[PDB]
């Protein structure tokens, strides 16, 4: 407990205890390097809050909003595990809310899609799902072993403490009642909604149609064909306006969202002027901070160590 | 009304005139729809007879709603008598009503229903109230955002509407609250979603039109409704006019019947006008600024024997609206909701909304980057005793019992310490500061609003004109 | 291959257009009696005298019946006419127009009268 809460001082969150516990069993695996326990039967690397575990932050500016924060991991997400660098393969942890603990671990490929799989409730789930995917992808037979060892090692850790091993738990199909949209990340919302339904309300486009719109402009061949063709962002934010005042807060965290996940340039400064206020709105305002830095620093290259 | 002829007909369009004897005018649009079975299409009929040579002939186009189907056309050498026979065996067939007496009309189910459409100059005026009425009296600006309100926002479109027809589609929105009131989401409620979607047309383009299931939805379409009627008075006012007018300009200026009067910038009041604008642009409005160009006095015939000047409490607040919607306030003053409209849609009722803090009311405007010519109009506003609201409630209007407006109780506003005074009314200054109002039980209004219902009490005064300057996009 | 009398908004007026082997009038026909299809299609080119003002026609039902049909006015080029012709034998045939002569009955599409 000792050197948690230095982790958690630097984060300004706070992280389960399965990821601590996770720790100790990749020490036991290999005290040497146990961040890397798994890089060379697996190829996946420990990282984050884990880099503080290794002390490996002791080389020291330290931003840790953007350690390892891929170009499409939304604020709530926080990156933990990484994989293949090629498709930026990688598993974090994601909170919907600065002060609880994360719902689930999901899994994105940055250089592929904006989309968030899910990929178990810990740790232990999201490496066993890998691993078991891995291991049919593994064209051979004789270098399996090593894996049904640390697979066998996995299984007995999380029984022992009581961790259930399914894809989805029974916490994440709770949350997903109370998730009230997709937004182009499929992960969900969370905001408050009261006994009147307040809280939130639908976009006045579809899905699809944001889809087209943020293609249609993206595409526009001049900044004045842009600014001729930026009419539905603008009446959109009008809108959003409109819900915010009227405490139906999520509606403008779920626009900026999906223009975080549309990822041109031509959106940084619109979302900046929704996302961090949405959060704000919402006394979320970590996230506000996570974002307003994100988006000012925005690289494919994030591992704050290098 | 002047009677157009369909363009698309383009055999036709310029060599062809629709058909019309008296009230009877050969030209209907019927539309049908049935969620449960998943139907939502359109069917347009017009018989023409050519200008040029003596020829009749019945033009069908039908489809989806929104998507432009298939036509027809079908040439009858004269034959007037044919056509016009074919015309109302087709409407019976598609209706299951005559097609001459269409005067009384009665739709039935598993089948198309009717629909109603509207188918030596010294120009002497200062310059400012030039350009302000050419701005809102731009009528070609008119037709491109009714266009905009067919294929940028599929609102309305296959075209306009009536009055009476706006009227039977807030009755299918009562018949809609009614069943809604009761949650019972079985066979009733989809027929009368159905009745609601044959009244309005929508278009859905595949997925199953849904069902109204909850309040939003309601007070959109409400508000949809009510940008109809809001394109229909606009179009009624800008209507020209002719008899040496060597402006007309002016004519129009006569149909807003207000006097409005420019305002110097040095002048106490535009200086404390732009004060009021400045102090009060809520911080949670920060994606855009806005710059006081000029400022307007309003001297509406009527209005001052009507202001509830008895009553105490009296202030200057906000209303915002579309640049091109203003035409209609300047001449007929502000109206309660449509009577026949569901009372569920408004959280707290019924009347006249307005705010004290300028970008709320502000957010209203629809302003654009391209367009960035905005309206405020000031209005003082008698509101007398307020009833205090902490959470929504529909039915706010029964509390009120003596008094004579409701506010509702917002997290962030100015607070009287700093309210100055303007003619003898109260100019409520800000900033906005935390008003210690708080809910340990449910949620918080963001900001406060009042509304009033007596429509005496509302006197317009000045008309601002803002450029609302918006900043970096990316 | 004559001019569809039953198109009347358009009989008396106007020549069809062709070009040799490219003729753009035609009618084709499709039976199949496990599916009770019987049913044709014509479609023909009809041009102005004044001035290059073209129309397609086409028509198509059940085999004897009118059933269906559509005027798709070209008067801005005949090129476009073309377009809309040869297109649309390729979409209804599978088989393209300028290899028209090399008729291959693909189930399921349209043949022509020979």
């Amino acid at each position: 407990s000792d050197l948690r809460k230095e982790v958690e001082n630097h984060y300004k969150l706070s992280l389960p205890e399965d990821f601590y516990h996770f720790w100790k069993f990749c020490e036991e695996l290999d005290p040497e390097k146990p961040s890397d326990s798994l890089s060379a039967s697996l190829g996946l690397q420990l990282v984050g809050p884990y880099d503080i575990l290794a002390g490996k932050h002791k080389t020291k500016g330290l931003n840790f909003n953007l350690h390892w924060r891929f170009y499409y991991d939304p604020p709530e997400f926080q990156t933990i595990i990484i994989g293949d660098n090629k498709t930026q393969y990688h598993m974090g942890y994601f909170r919907d809310s600065p002060d609880e603990f994360p719902v689930y671990v999901g899994i994105n490929e940055a250089k592929k899609n904006c989309i968030i799989v899910p990929n178990g409730d810990n740790v232990f789930a999201a490496v066993k799902l890998f691993l078991t995917k891995k291991l049919k992808e593994i064209t051979d037979k004789k270098k399996i072993n090593l894996l049904k060892n640390i697979d066998e090692k996995l299984t007995e850790a999380a029984r022992e403490l009581g961790y259930s091993l399914e894809q989805r738990t029974v916490k994440m199909k709770q949350r997903d009642k109370k998730v009230v949209t997709k937004t182009f990340h499929g992960a969900g919302l969370v905001v408050p909604v009261d006994k009147n339904d307040v809280g939130y309300r639908e976009l006045p486009e579809t899905d699809a149609d944001l889809k087209r719109i943020c293609k249609t402009i993206v595409e526009a061949a001049s900044d004045e064909e842009r600014l001729k063709a930026f009419a539905p962002i603008q009446e959109m934010m009008t809108f959003v306006q409109f819900a915010n005042d009227e405490c139906d807060y999520g509606m403008g965290l779920e626009l900026g969202m999906d223009l975080f996940c549309y990822g041109s340039h031509y959106f940084h400064k619109v979302a900046g002027q929704l996302l961090p206020l949405a959060y704000n709105l919402l006394k979320r305002n970590l996230f506000a901070e996570i974002i307003e830095e994100h988006l000012a620093n925005r690289s494919q290259e994030n591992i704050d160590q290098l | 009304g002047k009677a157009p002829v369909d363009p698309e007909c383009t055999a036709k369009v310029g060599k062809a005139h629709v058909y019309c004897e008296g009230n009877d005018v050969y030209d209907v649009m019927l539309n049908q729809t049935n969620l449960q079975f998943n139907n939502n299409k359109y069917y347009l009929i017009q018989l023409l007879e050519d200008d040029a040579q003596r020829n009749f002939s019945v033009w069908m186009r039908w489809g989806r709603v929104g998507k432009m189907g298939q036509h027809s056309l079908v040439a009858c050498s004269g034959n007037l008598n044919k056509a016009k026979e074919i015309f109302q065996k087709k409407f019976l067939d598609k209706t299951k009503n005559n097609w001459e007496d269409r005067e009384k009309f009665e739709k039935v189910p598993g089948k198309y229903d009717m629909l109603q459409m509207d188918y030596k100059p010294e120009s002497q005026l200062d310059l400012r109230v030039q350009e302000l009425i050419k701005l809102i009296c731009n009528v070609q600006a008119m037709e491109e955002m009714m266009m905009e309100m067919k294929y940028n926002t599929k609102k309305a479109p296959l075209g306009k509407l009536t009055v009476a027809q706006i009227k039977a589609g807030y009755q299918s929105l009562k018949k809609i609250e009614d069943c809604i009131r009761a949650g019972q989401h079985g066979r009733a409620l989809m027929e009368a979603c159905n009745e609601f979607y044959t009244r309005i047309p929508h278009d859905f383009g595949l997925r199953t039109p849904p069902l109204i299931r909850t309040q939003k939805e309601l007070s959109e379409k409400i508000q949809l409704l009510e940008a109809l009627g809001d394109i229909e008075i606009a179009i009624k006012l800008v209507k020209t006019e002719l008899q040496s007018p060597e402006h007309p300009l002016d004519q129009h200026y006569r149909n807003l019947h207000c006097a409005l009067r420019p305002l110097d910038h040095e002048s106490y009041e535009f200086k404390v006008i732009s004060q009021y604008l400045q102090s009060t642009h809520a911080p949670t409005h920060s994606d855009y600024t806005m710059t006081l160009l000029d400022l307007f006095e309003v001297e509406k015939d009527g209005e001052k024997e009507a202001f509830r000047e008895d009553l105490h409490n009296r202030m200057l607040l906000w209303h915002g609206s579309r640049m091109s919607n203003w035409v209609g306030i300047l001449s007929h003053g502000l109206r309660i909701a449509p009577p026949e409209a569901p009372i569920t849609g408004y959280m707290f009722g019924k009347g006249i909304y307005f705010a004290d803090m300028s970008s709320k009311s502000a957010n209203y405007c629809f302003a654009s980057r391209l367009k960035n010519t905005g309206l405020l109009l000031l209005s003082e506003v008698a509101l007398g005793q307020c009833n205090e609201l902490l959470e929504a409630n529909p039915k706010a209007e029964g509390l009120l019992q003596g008094k004579h407006s409701t506010k509702g109780l917002g997290k962030m506003a100015p607070s009287s310490a700093h309210f100055v005074t303007l003619n003898g009314s109260t100019v409520p200054l800000g900033p906005a500061s935390d008003t210690g109002i708080l809910n340990p039980d449910g949620y918080t209004l963001n900001y406060n609003e009042y509304i009033v219902y007596n429509p005496n009490q509302v006197r317009m005064r000045y008309l601002l004109k803002v450029q609302f300057n918006f900043l970096q996009l990316w």
